[PDB]
RNA sequence: CGCGGGGUGGAGCAGCCUGGUAGCUCGUCGGGCUCAUAACCCGAAGGUCGUCGGUUCAAAUCCGGCCCCCGCAACCA
RNA sequence: UGAAACUCAAAGGAAUUGACGGGGGCCCGCACAAGCGGUGGAGCAUGUGGUUUAAUUCGAAGCAACGCGAAGAACCUUAC
């Protein structure tokens, strides 16, 4: 069901940030409001703090989660049990 | 309260249990029917969705009637409330006692309450005097389930028949 | 106004309860308060209901004579230990 | 300890007794009906029959233990 | 035979206009009947109630609120 024509979408907020940190090796906690962005393997390894709408929640990123947008790993709604 | 009767059974081979509790085994339907006819009492399929369909060789209608009778017996058993006053007239009290006795004889429980007002000084005492006296009078028909108990504006007791 | 030692409490499947007690201190009257103690924890606290000795129903039990006493609502029967009675 | 009887959807009761077959009323949940609540009517859920076990083709049911409840059981000074 | 204390700013009658009746009569409407096809049973689609949440924006209340304001909420809209 995955939705894009050609050229998979990453926003130039963290896209150009993480490639700079490819030269500093790794980095520590990149808080972005960008959850729209799909995972490219340039990010693989880093720590992305993604905006819940409230919390910049940390994500330790692996090669497996590549074909996914960032906000999937940021659970915005909480709880279900009553 | 309804089961397949004698000829209403189509299910091939039936568990031929008698009116007593005796097993003949897994006879054919027709054979079982014949047996029933011989013995008079019908073949009542009391468990069709079981390991061999449970055919009970009793008169179905008769059985039903018996059950109905039993149910009726069970029915007739009630709780009957007698409501005493605090400052008691004697004749009335006697009448109430008689009523209670009658109820007991019939088979019914008697809930004996005493209607209180304000004035909670000698009211509970009065209630005790009444209810206990009543119990004493009719101890041979009834035993006490609920002792003289305070409800605030009432004193309740329960007279239940000696043997049910 | 007395310290008593428990000798025989009574288990009746008919009548009631009677506590035979040896006085060590002073006197046990009929309208006195009672504390019942074991070796560690206190068993029961309350009052004296009934008083009736072997001879006659003596009002005060002086010196150290054994006297039965009925203890308001006694829950634990047959051989206690120390009964202490307090009164101002 | 004695003897007798009992123990069942949450509550009060039948069924055991006759070995196969678990009902009834009150409550709980949902609906309807009403303007709305009760009442009413409907459904829906809910018991393994104190339990250990046996029996027997199969036990709430027959038997026993233990657990209990209940009644009676002769001693208070 | 017959009070008062106390208490209320009324208790009342007759009629009148209505409204009302498991009063009456005369009528009517898919109101029932007669008939067809559904909803309630299933899944989902919605809107609400309720409950969660950092917020589940607010309103609409029986018919005449509930596929409604919304005749187009990813952001916008959007008020949270
Ligand atoms: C110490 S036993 C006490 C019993 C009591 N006195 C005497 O017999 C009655
Ligand atoms: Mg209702």
């Amino acid at each position: 069901p995955r939705s894009l024509k050609k050229g998979v979408f990453v926003d130039d907020h963290l896209l150009e940030k993480v490639l700079e940190l490819n030269a500093k090796g790794e980095k520590r906690l990149i808080k972005t409001w960008s959850r729209r962005s799909t995972i490219v393997p340039e990010m693989v390894g880093h720590t992305i703090a993604v905006y819940n709408g409230k919390q910049h929640v940390p994500v330790y990123i692996t090669e497996n989660m590549v074909g996914h947008k960032l906000g999937e790993f940021a659970p915005t709604r909480t709880y279900r049990g009553h | 309260k309804e089961y397949l009767t004698n000829e209403r059974i189509r299910a091939k081979q039936v568990r031929v249990v008698g009116p007593d509790g005796k097993q003949l085994g897994i006879m054919d339907t027709r054979e079982a029917l014949r047996l029933a006819q011989e013995m008079d009492l019908d073949l009542v399929l009391v468990g069709p969705n079981a390991d061999p369909p449970v055919a009970r060789i009793m008169d179905y209608s008769k059985w039903r009637y018996e059950q109905q009778m039993a149910e009726k017996e069970a029915r007739k058993t009630e709780v009957k409330s007698i409501k005493f006053r605090v400052k008691i007239d004697e004749h009335d009290y006697q009448t109430k006692l008689g009523h209670i006795k009658r109820f007991l004889q019939e088979g019914h429980k008697v809930k004996v309450t005493i209607m209180f007002r304000g004035r909670e000084v000698a009211h509970p005492e009065l209630g005790e005097r009444i209810l206990n006296r009543v119990t004493e009078d009719l101890k041979d028909l009834a035993v006490v389930e609920m002792k003289p108990e305070m409800l605030g504006r009432d004193m309740n007791m329960l007279l239940a028949p000696v043997k049910v | 106004l007395g310290q008593a030692e428990v000798r025989a409490i009574f288990r009746l499947p008919t009548g009631k309860q009677v506590a035979g007690c040896m006085v060590t201190q002073g006197r046990i009257p009929r309208n006195a308060e009672v504390r019942v103690l074991r070796d560690g924890q206190v068993i029961w606290q309350g009052r004296i209901a009934s008083l009736k000795r072997f001879k006659e129903d003596v009002r005060e039990v002086a010196q150290g004579y054994e006297c039965g006493i009925g203890l308001d609502g006694f829950d634990d029967f047959r051989e206690g230990d120390v009964i202490e009675a307090f009164q101002m």
